């Protein structure tokens, strides 16, 4: 009955993301996509401008 | 991260501070064309 209980709180997930995270030290969905990067940026020819 | 990050108006202001050392160093040579072209004659 108390294991539900937590669950129709959302306790559980508070629960959850503390000791993933704060023990982590590293970036969470860092990565992500790709299709900010689609184009050449700067620093790919950035090169040329020095 | 698909980021959104944009510029400031400090960054569009910069680019002014380079335009506007364009316009104003191209109007300085052509006093010195003019001045010594007054010295030649």
């Amino acid at each position: 009955l108390a294991v539900l209980k937590l669950s129709e709180q959302g306790v559980l997930d508070k629960l959850k993301n503390k000791w993933w995270y704060d023990k982590g030290e590293c970036g969470a969905k860092d990565s992500g996509s790709k299709e900010k990067t689609s184009a050449l940026s700067l620093s790919n020819v950035a090169g040329v401008f020095y | 991260k698909k980021n959104s990050y944009s510029y400031g108006w400090s960054f569009y202001f910069g680019a002014l501070s380079f335009i506007i050392a364009e316009m104003v160093g191209v109007l300085a040579v052509h006093m010195f064309i003019d001045r010594h072209k007054q010295l030649t004659g």
